[PDB]
């Protein structure tokens, strides 16, 4: 069996690089298909595996793309749970997926939902978005990057804050507003996971490359260990800065007060600053419209 | 694929050769057909052929008297013929262990008392009964001792360490080993099935490859005697013997469409049942190089 | 056999003691009764009493707040107390383990965050619920390994081996092993059980040390409170006192028949319930020196 | 083709007889004391039970089964098991077809071994037919050269199941479908 | 658990030579059922086993008769298989028991009863009968010795040449048929169970005695192998050792022959020959009387 299996593989990746590509795919698959009738499974799963990645690198979407598919049905078939081994081999193939695959979100859903079903993920598998996010990103599904960057790992945060700070330098016209809907982005996703730690790498990463290319007017303000890079031309910076710490501080008082004295802000991250105010202020009261 | 078996009749390594097909599909000619080919074509190395079938179909294959005694088919001192009576539902596999592990008695037992070791032997499986059967219980129980030893380890190991991986470790050992008893490397086991192209043949053939899969057998020989091959014959005519050929070819295509990648030896029918060493030698030579009714003819019409 | 539970309080092995008595039969007094004692009797050893009853039962008992993290019950450098709640049905013993394994971990939590380590724990079993019923499971399953290992062994292991005993050894290792912490050693760990003589009470004593025996936990240790020996106190009178003592003496001759060679101790009655650590010391006494009505009546009618 | 179709032809007697095993033992000691805090039941359910047997036996006069095979080992096994199968649904059996059967020794135009072996294989199966089910209506059918298709030859080759088929006259009739 | 039980049973054969067997019996088995209750036979076995042995030692064959049968019900309880140390227990208890005890009899056939329903044995375990013969020995019981020693091991075999031997001495007027009445049950019994080399050892051992002690004329013929010590005053003893050895040849001829030649043992034998004739001669028929 492992000694078989070892050798078709080549016949197999021979009738790809010779055209015949309907014949490698039908075969496989019918081979496939009877490992999986016998329960066989780790023995479909290399083969399917290894099929599809053949496709892939020979820039055959098609194939390459129903194959990972029905590698997917087998891994909800052989109920194969959610590790390192399992990951590996998607990670593998979402390497050679083309950015411009008609299917990539499709089979970007299929793996992560299989993360999600045989793991304790509501989201799936971190190190798996890692993947997924920059697959994402290379066919300009910016939107859909961010969200798995933001569940992924500490690589993920590192592409988070190049996918916001190259949207950033990517607008002609730079405001006091515009900088700030960008890290605004950074400091409230990681709050709402509760990763201060990331909260804090990403802000500091981004805040000091926004200092070496615009040159804003500012000092660096420090107390107790905490530091707030305080722009004199940017109060949303500022205020987001502030509102970082306050959550570790997960006191009512801090958090009522700096949202007083930033009225306008109070009433531009209404909703946000209400979800803070629950999760790190136990506060029941809906948010109220400043103006 | 070479639809022959040379690769494997030349294979001084394999030491496991299975053989069924159950339908009286010629199970025991292949089987002492394959067994000549191998001991033909290595001298150098003792081959056994043993069957379990009642009718001692080996013995009237041949011409001569084979019992539980290992011996020598007359005119080759590299073959023997074994047959031995597999016989003289609450727990799975238990049953077929006891009946392959007598069966293995009587071979180390015939490798003591003269003969002393056949380097490959030719398993000529039982016409019914999936002998095989336990070629999956020492992988099941296994797993579920996998299953058993992990969960068994509560919170920790550290508390269980205080009140107490030689669990995990000796776990996969005893894994590997039992999983290379039915896996058995495909290069040093393999499994032969024989049938003909007719309905009922293929839908036997289709699940025992299917049930030798699950069983992880490396599987890749399919023999189908009895063809006709009536459009190339000197001496045509008889449309009885062109319709009958129409229909296996019909089913034929069905095979080479089914096992793509299989070695779909086709070999011919031949007037007569095939018995006696010499008829069997010049009829298992097709198993080596595939048969052409348009010039092997004569070996066929001459078998008659 | 000494009515009385000395050898145990003035033992320096033993670092698991057990504590059950289902019924609020004082479960808790003789808890921190017999925790007292041992502290006391070894004060070159730390201990510590620890409970799960969610009404908080040691820290009415002392007088003081005890939480999961373990604290010294003031006036004593050798005693700690410890309250913890072990909570914030496919497989046997599961649930059992998760629950203790959480105990385990409050344990060791509290031996590094100052305290360092107590040579004998004192456990305040919960008032309901087998919180031992995992202490069989792991030597039932294991029993299974043992007839899976063993019948996996087909005819051989001749051919066993010439396919593929470290099962048949790892598996002893890892019965041995497994068995050493339900066994846990009687000179390492016992079980002590409280309860009253009254009908009801019995029915509750009599199976739960049924439970223990099977979980071949040591148990010699029965603690029978409330009682009157109003046959002698130094004040008779009182009809109503004495024919509830004719009941309890009833129920006594019963415990007296039932445990022959068991540590039966028949603690007296105390007018209120016993509270603080100075009227708990005073009345755990009777626990290492029998109680006589005679003449330690003062010290009863004393904690009045 | 495929798939016992006709697996429900028991399960209406089965889950029925269990009613009665049900039915009666519900009858504690009595039914002096069942009847004093209460053989309706017992009358009933005889009656759902012959009604439940009614739609199985359905009267083998009624209802019959016909089976068919060749002579060939595979097609007996497949017949033998069918045949238990219907038996254990108390469905009548007593009809067993087997076409393409040679009969090579009569054909007038001998001669072609190949159908003369092919013949003498049946001829050794059609014996264990014929001692395997000797009471059951075995109509052996002739060979034909191809498939018999159309309404035509369809009721000149069906003939031979009223009347047997004699490879030594009706030779004609096969060679004609031909 | 095991510290319990070791200190217990000190206490236990204390109040046994003390005198207070009663207190010893009732507080042990009482004890006993408790963990027969909780399952744990092992604990139970060994507890009672040690109880009836101290018991038996005293001589105090009531309690020790009773704890047998109570080890032997938890036996059967727990299911225990007959192995060396199943076995091992019962044959430790039967060599304390008194040769007089009035349950002899009873406690012998629960123990055998029990190998046989755990064992392989329709008759009970070999080992275990070797034990059980020679008590029964003690008692006088030699029919039921000779039985359990016929279904014994080697040294049962020696036990019984010994039991035949001491039976024939003790007979004060020996005659020519009377050395044959207990030769031939050696050569009977031991071709029954077809067991021919005890037959064969049993027999060898029996007539070298009887030729070293009345010094009876003879002379060995040796054929091919076999010899037939050849008595000038015994016919008897001629024709069991020729029957011997013609049933090793399972040749019907030979049967007949030897029958034909001896007409007036192949009376006395009658049903014996008829049984070794359908044992190793297939032969249906019955046994003609001759006289
Ligand atoms: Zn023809």
């Amino acid at each position: 069996m492992g000694a078989k299996l070892a050798k078709t593989l080549q016949r197999f990746e021979n009738k790809i690089k010779a055209g015949d590509y309907y014949e490698a795919h039908q075969t496989l698959r019918t081979i496939a298909n009877r490992y999986v009738r016998s329960k066989s499974y780790e023995h479909a799963i290399e083969l399917i595996s290894q099929g599809a990645l053949s496709f892939l690198k020979a820039k055959q979407g098609g194939s390459g793309t129903d194959l990972i598919f029905y590698l997917l049905e087998v891994y909800d078939l052989a109920e194969v749970k959610v590790d390192d081994i399992s990951v590996a081999r998607l990670v593998r193939l979402i390497a050679e997926l083309d950015p411009s695959e008609p299917n990539l979100k499709d089979v970007i859903t299929g793996m992560n939902n299989w993360s999600i079903k045989f793991s304790e993920y509501k989201f799936g598998d971190p190190y798996l978005h890692n993947t997924i996010g920059s697959k994402l990103l290379e066919g300009d599904f910016v939107y859909e990057a961010e969200r798995y960057f933001m569940l992924g790992t500490h690589d993920s945060m590192i592409k988070y804050v190049d996918l916001l700070w190259d949207w950033l330098c990517q607008v002609d016209d730079i405001e006091d507003s515009t900088v700030a809907e960008f890290f605004s982005r950074l400091v409230f996703n990681y709050l709402f996971i509760s990763n201060i730690s990331f909260a804090h790498e990403s802000k500091d990463i981004f805040l000091e490359r926004f200092i070496e290319k615009f040159h804003p007017k500012y000092e660096k303000i420090d107390k107790n260990g905490y530091e707030i890079v305080f722009f004199e031309d940017y109060s949303d910076l500022n205020f987001l800065q502030l509102l970082l710490i306050t959550c570790q501080t997960a006191d009512a008082s801090y958090f009522l007060n700096l949202k007083n004295h930033y009225l306008d802000f109070s009433q531009a991250y209404k909703s946000e600053l209400e979800f803070l105010g629950q999760e790190y202020f136990n506060i029941v009261a809906p948010k109220q419209t400043n103006f | 694929v070479e639809p022959n078996l040379h690769s494997l009749i030349t294979s001084t390594t394999h030491k496991w050769i299975f053989v069924g097909g159950k339908g009286g599909v010629g199970k025991t000619t292949s089987s002492c057909s394959i067994a000549i080919q191998m001991a033909l074509s290595q001298p150098n190395k003792q081959f056994l052929l043993i069957s379990t079938d009642p009718a001692h179909n080996l013995s009237d294959a041949f011409g001569e008297k084979f019992g539980k005694d290992a011996r020598k088919v007359t005119g080759m001192n590299n073959l023997s013929c074994m047959e031995i009576d597999p016989s003289a539902g609450s727990i799975p596999g238990i049953d077929e262990a006891l009946s392959f592990m007598e069966v293995m008695k009587h071979i180390k037992r015939q490798e003591q008392g003269e003969g002393e070791t056949f380097d490959t032997v030719i398993f000529d499986t039982a016409p019914t009964g999936h002998t095989l059967r336990f070629l999956q219980l020492p992988n099941t129980l296994s797993k579920l001792l996998e299953k058993f030893g992990e969960i068994t380890n509560k919170l920790g190991p550290m508390l269980n360490s205080f009140m107490g991986i030689s669990g995990k470790l000796n776990e996969l050992k005893a894994n590997v080993e039992t999983i290379r008893q039915q896996f058995t490397d495909p290069d040093l086991t393999t499994f032969v099935c024989v049938c003909i192209s007719e309905f009922l043949s293929l839908y036997e053939t289709e699940r025992l490859i299917q049930e030798l899969i699950s069983y992880d057998m490396d599987v890749n020989s399919i023999i189908v005697n009895q063809l006709l091959f009536a459009e190339n014959d000197q001496e045509h005519n008889c449309k009885r013997c062109q319709a009958r050929w129409k229909m296996q070819k019909k089913y034929l295509d069905q095979i080479d469409e089914l096992y793509e990648d299989f070695h779909v030896v086709k070999m011919p029918l031949c007037a007569g049942e095939i018995r006696g060493l010499n008829n069997l030698t010049k009829f298992s030579q097709f198993l080596n190089k595939e048969y052409n009714p348009i010039t092997d003819g004569k070996v066929i019409y001459e078998l008659e």
